[PDB]
RNA sequence: CUGGUGACUAUAGCAAGGAGGUCACACCUGUUCCCAUGCCGAACACAGAAGUUAAGCUCCUUAGCGUCGAUGGUAGUCGAACUUACGUUCCGCUAGAGUAGAACGUUGCCAGG
RNA sequence: UUGGCACCUCGAUGUCGGCUCAUCGCAUCCUGGGGCUGUAGUCGGUCCCAAGGGUUGGGCUGUUCGCCCAUUAAAGCGGUA
RNA sequence: CUGGGGCGGUCGCCUCCUAAAAGGUAACGGAGGCGCUCAAAGGUUCCCUCAGAAUGGUUGGAAAUCAUUCAUAGAGUGUAA
RNA sequence: UUAUUGGAGGUAGAGCACUGUUUGGACGAGGGGCCGUUACCGAAUUCAGACAAACUCCGAAUGCCAAUUAAUUUAACUUGGGAGUCAGAACAUGGGUGAUAAGGUCCGUGUUCGAAAGGGAAACAGCCCAGACCACCAGCUAAGGUCCCAAAAUAUAUGUUAAGUGGAAAAGGAUGUGGCGUUGCCCAGACAACUAGGAUGUUGGCUUAGAAGCAGCCAUCAUUUAAAGAGUGCGUAAUAGCUCACUAGUCGAGUGACACUGCGCCGAAAAUGUACCGGGGCUAAACAUAUUACCGAAGCUGUGGAUUGUCCUUUG
């Protein structure tokens, strides 16, 4: 039976996904050192006794509840804040 | 250059498609002097008023007991089915 | 009080659906549940509503 | 035969061709026009085929509008070959069209000129269409 | 009322027109001193008080731009029923655009008036 | 037809052409009946109805095809592993 | 590996789309990068703000350097997105 | 699981503010052929209108993560003993690929089969209904049905269809038929038919061999009219000739156009045999909209029985 030649594509390349996003819900409580939002730049910043790590991603500096808020018109922030 | 309407409550979709179905244009009155009202028109006598008034005449709408004058502030099209959908009814200030 | 009666089966429904018409005691086909009426329980009903009969 | 003179991508997904018409739902630049009531992808060629038939019927009396544009590269793959190994090459330019959208408009012609005009122009599309006018 | 310093998604902005000065803020006068310019006392820094509201700055007017923005309707859509129709029907949710309209900021603390 | 797919069959579903024997479809090659014709006649062109019957011997080539010689009313096109 | 196998192509890692607004998600689906570089292109303190355009100006032109104005990011961010 | 509340995120839609794509105008910073002004105006600007998986000034429904959270429900997790599984399939839907091919292929979501018997779909794993512990010559229902095969309506009311459409298909074609609207003319006589006229400048001009209403271009005007086109078709080489438009008369009541819709018609040709309702048959026993019955499963209920749990509780 008659087969054709076929060629080949150049694509067929792609990297593992990184998993990146929120780690932890508004109002959660958390503790220290948990990681709130996995990220490439600031798509969100840290707030309130949060930190940013070398590659971005945001975490908790104390146990508390998470609170993502707005940052000015077109920003946003994650806190955390100790519960009483 | 007069019509009536009459006040709609809370509709579905349903009853906005019997609406139009059975010949009538669900519209809105708001401007000055009035709060918004939600209306049914008569496609028939509004275009028959719009001939008669122009495009931009002021219309006489009865709006339950009161008379209100209004300009066709706009309106969407079925350009399909070539029917009139909805209005928008600018009650002028005087 | 509602009278909560499963109506139809639950075969070839969804697993979420099956989830509410367990969570809302009701076990077999024709069965029955009296229960006091609420938002949380008209939830639960709004969602299986194609397979459930309420009479109140 | 209409096709844009460059694109970032030559292969594309497919268009959607469920849904009502976007926008160009109106006549706007002239008198009369045609609008598509079924939905179909037109190609270059059915646009080229039915201006010239309009055109030819008005005798460079009138102005003629094509408001659709065939954007799109859609790709086949070469005869008699195997599923896979790749996505074809572009065979062709197709512009969606779906109910409500005016394909063509006409003005500087009286209205029965018109009517005939775009009747020809319809024979050559694979939708059906219908006569509109400007409304008031 | 003025100033300093905060809070708030520009409803706070821009633009245009107009008013203001012993207090204060500036422009402004200088380069001895600390300090400074890849050159420049322009700037930064310092010393100072002859002149000016010209500009900044503050205040007032507005709706041209930017900002905000319904109601009503439409698109889309969860679920259900019917369906293979580039679908239909019912229910809930419900845009974007646009329209009316809002708007030439609202406020906390401190020191002076 | 050339393919695409890989669903039956790999503890076997024999594969081209010819011969023998056919059988069916009609989208009709001839014969039958019609319409139109840029159908004078004799001939033709094109389309419609029609499947009853009929639809050839040779040269070359494994060939099917195809070309050729000589006929015929005609030397139909396909399906049936 | 492979829409049978051979032949062709590919094999690890990064970015995007496909991906159905969490995350994840395939095909020999659509596009590109990497196997380094920097002794500062790292740390810290202080200071600063672009690209482009218009108008003037000598060698100097459409673009060199100088000046004013406008210019909200259209610049830059070593190297793909 | 639901309710309420908060949050992350950029899809559907939409839009054009960015990156690209693109259609018509307007105008042109500026120079050239041009004297100032009749290309290019490639620039820029500007108005309006469109396109996008890898565009976004925007932005859902859902889904997702949570809550000192309420209601209903019955799981959940840890550790250890034993596994099997690593060929999946259809259907529906969101997508890629392919050709908006495949009972194709590859991902997302759901159901069913696998491993599911029973009823329906003629027969038919994957579709529709529904999950068989056992027995009954009891009852109610589901999908689907109720003229006969074959259980139950030759049911009730109002319509549509004439095509066996129902019981296979398109562009397109058509005085099929029903409904709902708009609108022109008309007893100051409409539409059709019949009687008569249908003329003059003039064979309009050009072109052509010829072109005289009637090959093709330019016009498309005037006079008598009770009206008649520089002419609607046939005809001629061109004329001629016939005819229409238009008008008057006869007659006497309706007549034409358009838009949106329901149901039908043609387009429609394959091979063993009717053979594209399961059959007979059907003009309803088809279709649409309502209403009331009944049939219909291993679903549910009734009675008795088995086993294993739970709870009262010796008993049962
Ligand atoms: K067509
Ligand atoms: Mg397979
Ligand atoms: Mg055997
Ligand atoms: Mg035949
Ligand atoms: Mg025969
Ligand atoms: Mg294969
Ligand atoms: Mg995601
Ligand atoms: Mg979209
Ligand atoms: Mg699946
Ligand atoms: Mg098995
Ligand atoms: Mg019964
Ligand atoms: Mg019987
Ligand atoms: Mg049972």
């Amino acid at each position: 039976a008659s087969k054709k030649g076929v060629s080949s594509t150049k694509n067929g390349r792609d990297s593992e996904s990184k998993r990146l996003g929120a780690k932890r819900a508004d109002g959660q409580f958390v503790t220290g050192g948990s990681i709130l939002y996995r990220q490439r730049g600031t798509k969100i910043y840290p707030g309130e006794n949060v930190g940013r790590g070398g590659d971005d991603t945001l975490f908790a500096k104390i146990d508390g509840v998470v609170k993502f808020e707005r940052k000015g018109r077109d920003k946003k922030q994650v806190s955390v804040y100790a519960v009483a | 250059s007069l019509k009536s309407i009459i006040r709609q409550g809370k509709q579905t979709r349903s009853d906005l498609k019997q609406l139009r179905k059975s010949g009538k244009v669900p519209a809105v009155v708001y401007g000055y002097g009035t709060k918004n009202v939600s209306v049914k028109v008569d496609e028939v006598e509004f275009i028959k008023v719009i001939r008669e008034v122009g495009r931009n005449g002021v219309i006489e709408l009865g709006v339950g007991s009161k008379t209100i004058k209004v300009m066709v502030a706009d309106y969407q099209f079925d350009p399909l089915k070539n029917q009139i959908t909805h209005i928008d009814f600018l009650a002028i200030n005087m | 009080k509602l009278q909560i009666t499963l109506t139809r089966s639950v075969i070839g429904r969804p697993e979420t659906q099956r989830k509410t018409v367990e969570a809302l005691g009701l076990k077999k086909t024709n069965s029955s549940v009296v229960v006091e009426d609420n938002p949380a329980i008209r939830g639960q009903i709004n969602k299986v509503k194609h397979l459930v009969t309420v009479e109140e | 035969m209409l096709l844009p003179k460059r694109v970032k991508y030559r292969r594309q997904h497919r268009p959607k061709t469920t849904g009502r018409s976007k926008g160009g739902n109106y006549v706007t630049f002239g008198e009369f026009g045609l609008q598509a009531t079924t939905t179909s992808w037109i190609t270059s060629r059915q646009i080229e085929s039915a201006r010239i038939a309009m055109t030819r019927y008005m005798k460079r009396g009138g102005k003629v509008w094509i408001k659709i544009f065939p954007h799109t590269p859609y790709t086949k793959k070469p005869l008699e070959v195997r599923m896979g190994a790749g996505k074809g090459a572009v065979e062709g330019w197709i512009a969606v069209v779906k109910p409500g959208r005016i394909l063509f408009e006409v003005a500087g012609v009286s209205e029965e000129v018109a009517r005939e005009a775009l009747r020809l122009a319809s024979h050559k599309l694979p939708v059906k269409t219908k006569f509109v006018k400007r409304e008031e």
